């Protein structure tokens, strides 16, 4: 419905054991691209280059979610708490949500 | 009643443990005299003592972002190592190191 918000805002971590869930939320914004086209792109369409710079490709009107950085998870505390504590880690399970 | 040097003040502590070598006599007179003996073997004793201390931890849940003050050792190249033995065998603790480096609110 319009008026019942679809989830709530969940960010925290809960260290149990020999496990640690980080957990994320943020606010997103997101435009139209390219007024909705694709578009080629190469270096000709950038101005020219050397050699070693050309390319060709397609840019597309959609966009993507990125969170392939250690900060998107992990607070400067909680990571301290991590190095200092750990000789090692590894990611086990992922889950994601869209809302509002 | 914390003590005043710091710890835990209890009532009925762990209770203290006392030891002794029991005197052994030398050979007494053949003659009776009924003073106590004056004359023992001289001894001594060495043994092994174990100590079990079962503690009880109260962790942090702490909700602060940036990171904590920890006790660390320096890497700065030195001599000898903290707390370890001397090229003579000697054991030293260079420094007197508290517990309160974590923080916690009011």
């Amino acid at each position: 419905g319009v008026g019942s918000s679809s989830g709530n805002w969940h960010c925290d971590s809960q260290w149990l054991g020999d496990r640690v869930i980080t957990t994320s939320t943020r606010t997103w914004a997101l435009p139209t691209y390219n007024n909705h086209l694709y578009k080629q792109i190469s270096n000709s369409t950038s101005g020219g280059s050397s050699n070693d710079n050309a390319y060709f490709g397609y840019s597309t009107p959609w966009g993507y979610f990125d969170f392939n950085r250690f900060h998107c998870h992990f607070s400067p505390r909680d990571w301290q708490r991590l190095i200092n504590n750990n000789w090692g880690f590894r990611p086990k399970r992922l889950n994601f949500k869209l809302f509002n | 009643p914390s003590p005043l040097m710091g710890g835990f003040g209890m009532k009925h502590p762990p209770p203290q443990i006392l030891i002794k070598n029991t005197p052994v006599p030398a050979d007494p007179p053949t003659a009776f005299n009924k003073d106590k003996l004056n004359s023992f073997i001289t001894q001594y004793s060495t043994g092994q003592v174990s100590v079990e201390i079962e503690w009880e931890l109260q962790k942090e849940n702490s909700k602060r972002w940036n990171p904590e003050i920890q006790y660390t050792s320096n890497y700065y190249k030195s001599n000898n190592v903290e707390f370890a033995v001397n090229t003579e065998g000697v054991y030293s603790e260079p420094r007197p190191i508290g517990t309160r480096y974590l923080t916690r609110n009011l």
